[PDB]
RNA sequence: CGCGACCUCAGAUCAGACGUGGCGACCCGCUGAAUUUAAGCAUAUUAGUCAGCGGAGGAAAAGAAACUAACCAGGAUUCCCUCAGUAACGGCGAGUGAACAGGGAAGAGCCCAGCGCCGAAUCCCCGCCCCGCGGGGCGCGGGACAUGUGGCGUACGGAAG
RNA sequence: CGGCCCCCGGCGCGCGCCCGGGUCUUCCCGGAGUCGGGUUGCUUGGGAAUGCAGCCCAAAGCGGGUGGUAAACUCCAUCUA
C-alpha cells in the first residue's frame, strides 16, 4: 500500500530504462589508447616515486609503499589505483622469466 | 596520428626522456630574452589544441616571467593602517602568470591579438610561456568565417579584459554552487545587483 | 651511412610525388581524355610514397608500410621519438637518415621530416627488399641494443687532456 | 539609542547605498518598448505564433510543487524520436527542442509524444514552392487566423482525477491506521543496522 | 677551399597593412585604504568600495553544464518579484548575509584539436584579359605558406564506412 | 490630408554550389604542470578551508569532478572540465 515515506518512497512509476548517454563513454576501455600508453611507458620509463615505490613495494612493505604513494599523490583511492598499477607492471615485467 | 603520442609523452612530463628536453630547452630559453618571436610552435598538438593552424597570420610569442608572489610596494614595508594590512611580504595576486605572460605579449603588441597561451618550461625563477597571436588584419584570417569573430573590435584586447583561457580561470567563472560569489557576468556584476537598493514607484 | 644512404635516395627518387605543374598537367590531360575518348579506367594503380608523420603514423599502425625513412634533424625530438619504437614493435623496418632537407627535396617542401615506401612497382621490389634487409640487420635487430646504451656523458678536450696528464703521472709515480 | 518594548532592528544601511538606487521611473516606459518589441515581432518576423516554440508538459522538481505543472523547455529528444521526426527538422516545424532532458516516466513520455501528435495534427505549414508537399488547398480561409495567444496548447493542463462515487470497504479502513507511518519511519531509520547485526549473527556461528 | 638545401636569425626610408592618443555616465581585469561603527580598540564593519592603473562596444560581461536536485525530477546566459533579512558568517558582540525552487520578458543554437578517409581536392600574393552605374569579384598564366599538417566530411545530443 | 526630391528593405530574367531518412554489419570515441593533495595569503554566507593565487608533490582510463561535516568501505544519482 502507497506511502510518503519508508523504503518504498514516493509515487510509484513504470522505469524507462534504456542505452545511456554518450557521455558515460567518456574515460573507457579503447584499445587503441591502450596501445599507445602500453607502447609509450617502455618507451620512456618511470618518474623517479615509481622507481622508488616500485623497491618499497617489492621488498620493504606494501602499508609504508601505500604511505609513500598516499604522499605522493593526491587521495586514498588514488594511491590505490597507482599501487594496484605498479603491482600489476611489477609482476608482469619483472616475474616473467 | 601523431598527436596523441606527442599529448601522452607531453603528460608524463617527469620521465627521463622528457626532462633532458625541458632542461636543454630552459637554458636555451634562459639565455634569450624576455619576449621574443618563436617563428614556430614547440609544442604542435597543444598550440593545434588552443587553435593554432599552419597558415599565414598565425605568431607565436615565446615569453619569460620570473616566479614568486607580489611584494605590496608600499615604501620601507610600512602600511600606516590597522594590522589588518601589514603584510607587505605576502600577497599572492589573484593573475596567474600566464595571464601575465598574455597582458605582457598583447600589450607588447596591441596589432595583435592574444588567442591562447601554454607552458613550456621552468627552471625555479623564470616561467616560460608560449603565447598564440591572430593577425585580424591579414586575409587569410578575414577570410575563412570559422576565424572572424576575432577580427571584430569587440575582442580587441583580449588579455587585459580577462577573455582568455588563463584569463577565465583567473576570473573564477563557472556553473555550480561553487560560483555564488560570481553569479553572473562578474563579481562586480554579482556585488551591483545584491547591493542595488531597489525601489518601485508603487511600494 | 652514406652508400646506404645513396642507394635509398636512388630508390627514393623514381617515386617522387608529384608537384603543382605537372599535378595540372595530369589532371588537364586525364579530363580531356575522359571527356572525348571516354575512358572509364585509364590509371589502373598511381605509385607514390606518403609524407608526413601523421600519414606515417597511421601507416604503421596500419601496416602498410613496407619501409620507413626517419628523419634526423627535427628540432623538437618529441615530434619523432616514438616513431622508431613504433616501427619496431609493429614489425616495419626504419632507417635513420642525417638531413631532413635532403627528404624535402624528394618531396618539394623545405621539411619532410618522414617517409614511407608503401607500394613497390614490379621491377623495384628486390632493390626493395636489398635495401631492407640491411636496414633491419641495422636497425631493427639490434634494438634491444641501442636500448640499453646510453649517449653523451664526454668531457671537453682540455679537461680530457688534464684527466690524461694526470693519468701518465699516476702511471709515472706507480711504474 | 533604545526605546521601550520594540523588536530588535539591524538594517542594512551602513553601506553606500545613496549612490546605487535604482528607481523604476522607466517601468511604463519599459513597459511600452516591450509591447511595442512584441508587437513588432509579431508583425514583421512571421505569421508563426507570439511565444514561437510548443513548451513540454514537465512536473516541477521538489516535496512542494511535484504535484503541480509547468511548460517546460523542450522536447526531450528520446520523446522527439518516438515522434519520428529529425532534430532541426523539428526545430523549424516549431518544435521546441532540448538535448538535456532525461526520460524516467513511460507516463510523461506517453504524454508528450500525445502532445506531439496533437500539435503535428494542427500544425498547417507553407512551402516556398506551389508545388505542395503535405499541404493542400487553402485550408480553412489560409486557417482564419495567423497569430495565438498564450502557448500554442495552453501548456498547463491541471488534470483533474475525481474518482468521486464509491462506498466504504473492508478491512482496508480497519488495516490502514496511524501506526503505517511510524512503523515505515522507524524501518526506514533501523534497516541497515538490523541487516548489521543479521551479518553478525551468521558471522559469530 | 667553394657551391647548394634546411634551421636559428639581423637590416632597410623594401611592397602592402596594423597598435599608440582622447572621452570614460554604463561594462571588464588588477589593486586598494582610512575617517565611521563596535558608545573604548586590535578580529570585524566601513569595503572586496573611495582613490590609482590597464581595455573596448552601444552595449559590455556571462552563456550551451565536470549544473540544480534527491522526487511522479528538471535543463544555455541575462533581468524583475519572491525565496529572505532566511540558511549561514561574526571579540556568535557590533553587524554581514546568498542560493535552489516557483511565476514572468527573452528565446538560438553551435564550432574546433583528437579518431581516420579524401594523390593538399586548402590559402595569401603578382601580371594580362570577361565585365557594370556611386565600387569590388567567379576564371587565365607563376612566386610564396602549408606534410612538424590547409580545407571538406565530422563533435559526446554520438559519429564514420 | 495632398505634390516633389533623396535613402533602406521584401517579389521576378543570368553567373556559382547541390545529397538526407530508416534497418543490419564493422570501426572510432576526446583538451595535462591540468585536476587533485599539502602549505601559505586575499576573498566569500560557505562552515575539517566557497572562489582565486604563490611554492612543493603531482595522475588516472569501469577514469575524473560534484552529492554543502573531515576520514575509510560500499551502493546510487548527475555531469564530462
Ligand atoms: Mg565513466
Ligand atoms: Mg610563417
Ligand atoms: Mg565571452
Ligand atoms: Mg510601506
Ligand atoms: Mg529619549
Ligand atoms: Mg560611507
Ligand atoms: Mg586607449
Ligand atoms: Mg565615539
Ligand atoms: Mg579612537
Ligand atoms: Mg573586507
Ligand atoms: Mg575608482
Ligand atoms: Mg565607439
Ligand atoms: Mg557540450
Ligand atoms: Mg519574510
Ligand atoms: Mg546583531
Ligand atoms: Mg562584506
Ligand atoms: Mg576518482
Ligand atoms: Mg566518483
Ligand atoms: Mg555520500
Ligand atoms: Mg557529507
Amino acid at each position: 500500500y502507497p506511502m510518503a515515506v519508508g523504503l518504498n518512497k514516493g509515487h510509484k512509476v513504470t522505469k524507462n530504462v534504456s542505452k545511456p548517454r554518450h557521455s558515460r563513454r567518456r574515460g573507457r576501455l579503447t584499445k587503441h589508447t591502450k596501445f599507445v600508453r602500453d607502447m609509450i611507458r617502455e618507451v620512456c620509463g618511470f618518474a623517479p616515486y615509481e622507481r622508488r615505490a616500485m623497491e618499497l613495494l617489492k621488498v620493504s612493505k606494501d602499508k609504508r609503499a601505500l604511505k609513500f604513494i598516499k604522499k605522493r599523490v593526491g587521495t586514498h583511492i588514488r594511491a590505490k589505483r597507482k599501487r594496484e598499477e605498479l603491482s600489476n607492471v611489477l609482476a608482469a615485467m619483472r616475474k616473467a622469466a | 596520428g601523431a598527436y596523441k603520442y606527442i599529448q601522452e609523452l607531453w603528460r608524463k612530463k617527469q620521465s627521463d626522456v622528457m626532462r633532458f628536453l625541458l632542461r636543454v630547452r630552459c637554458w636555451q630559453y634562459r639565455q634569450l630574452s624576455a619576449l621574443h618571436r618563436a617563428p614556430r610552435p614547440t609544442r604542435p598538438d597543444k598550440a593545434r589544441r588552443l587553435g593554432y593552424k599552419a597558415k599565414q597570420g598565425y605568431v607565436i610569442y615565446r615569453i619569460r616571467v620570473r616566479r614568486g608572489g607580489r611584494k605590496r610596494p608600499v615604501p620601507k614595508g610600512a602600511t600606516y593602517g590597522k594590522p589588518v594590512h601589514h603584510g607587505v611580504n605576502q600577497l599572492k595576486f589573484a593573475r596567474s602568470l600566464q595571464s601575465v605572460a598574455e597582458e605582457r605579449a598583447g600589450r607588447h603588441c596591441g596589432a595583435l591579438r592574444v588567442l591562447n597561451s601554454y607552458w613550456v618550461g621552468e627552471d625555479s625563477t623564470y616561467k616560460f610561456f608560449e603565447v598564440i597571436l591572430i593577425d585580424p588584419f591579414h586575409k587569410a584570417i578575414r577570410r575563412n568565417p570559422d576565424t572572424q569573430w576575432i577580427t571584430k573590435p569587440v575582442h580587441k584586447h583580449r588579455e587585459m579584459r580577462g577573455l582568455t583561457s588563463a584569463g577565465r580561470k583567473s576570473r573564477g567563472l563557472g556553473k555550480g554552487h561553487k560560483f555564488h560569489h560570481t553569479i553572473g557576468g562578474s563579481r562586480r556584476a554579482a556585488w551591483r545587483r545584491r547591493n542595488t537598493l531597489q525601489l518601485h514607484r508603487y511600494r | 651511412d652514406r652508400q646506404t644512404a645513396t642507394q635509398l635516395l636512388k630508390l627514393a627518387h623514381k617515386y617522387r610525388p608529384e608537384t603543382k605543374q605537372e599535378k595540372k598537367q595530369r589532371l588537364l590531360a586525364r579530363a580531356e581524355k575522359k571527356a572525348a575518348g571516354k575512358g572509364d579506367v585509364p590509371t589502373k594503380r598511381p605509385p607514390v610514397l606518403r609524407a608526413g608523420v601523421n600519414t606515417v603514423t597511421t601507416l604503421v599502425e596500419n601496416k602498410k608500410a613496407q619501409l620507413v625513412v626517419i628523419a634526423h634533424d627535427v628540432d623538437p625530438i618529441e615530434l619523432v621519438v616514438f616513431l622508431p619504437a613504433l616501427c619496431r614493435k609493429m614489425g616495419v623496418p626504419y632507417c635513420i637518415i642525417k638531413g631532413k632537407a635532403r627528404l624535402g627535396r624528394l618531396v618539394h617542401r623545405k621539411t619532410c621530416t618522414t617517409v614511407a615506401f608503401t607500394q613497390v612497382n614490379s621491377e623495384d621490389k628486390g632493390a626493395l627488399a636489398k635495401l631492407v634487409e640491411a636496414i633491419r640487420t641495422n636497425y631493427n635487430d639490434r634494438y634491444d641494443e641501442i636500448r640499453r646504451h646510453w649517449g653523451g656523458n664526454v668531457l671537453g678536450p682540455k679537461s680530457v687532456a688534464r684527466i690524461a696528464k694526470l693519468e701518465k703521472a699516476k702511471a709515472k709515480e706507480l711504474a | 539609542a533604545p526605546s521601550r518594548n520594540g523588536m530588535v532592528l539591524k538594517p542594512h544601511f551602513h553601506k553606500d547605498w545613496q549612490r546605487r538606487v535604482a528607481t523604476w521611473f522607466n517601468q511604463p516606459a519599459r513597459k511600452i518598448r516591450r509591447r511595442k518589441a512584441r508587437q513588432a515581432k509579431a508583425r514583421r518576423i512571421a505569421p508563426r505564433p507570439a511565444s514561437g516554440p510548443i513548451r513540454p508538459i514537465v512536473r516541477c522538481p521538489t516535496v512542494r510543487y511535484h504535484t503541480k505543472v509547468r511548460a517546460g523547455r523542450g522536447f526531450s529528444l528520446e520523446e522527439l524520436r518516438v515522434a519520428g521526426i529529425h532534430k532541426k527538422v523539428a526545430r523549424t516545424i516549431g518544435i521546441s527542442v532540448d538535448p538535456r532532458r532525461r526520460n524516467k516516466s513511460t507516463e510523461s513520455l506517453q504524454a508528450n509524444v500525445q502532445r506531439l501528435k496533437e500539435y503535428r495534427s494542427k500544425l498547417i505549414l507553407f512551402p516556398r514552392k506551389p508545388s505542395a508537399p503535405k499541404k493542400g488547398d487553402s485550408s480553412a480561409e489560409e486557417l482564419k487566423l495567423a497569430t495565438q495567444l498564450t502557448g500554442p496548447v495552453m501548456p498547463v493542463r491541471n488534470v483533474y482525477k475525481k474518482e468521486k462515487a464509491r462506498v466504504i470497504t473492508e478491512e482496508e479502513k480497519n488495516f490502514k491506521a496511524f501506526a503505517s507511518l511510524r512503523m515505515a519511519r522507524a524501518n526506514a531509520r533501523l534497516f541497515g543496522i538490523r541487516a548489521k547485526r543479521a551479518k553478525e549473527a551468521a558471522e559469530q556461528d
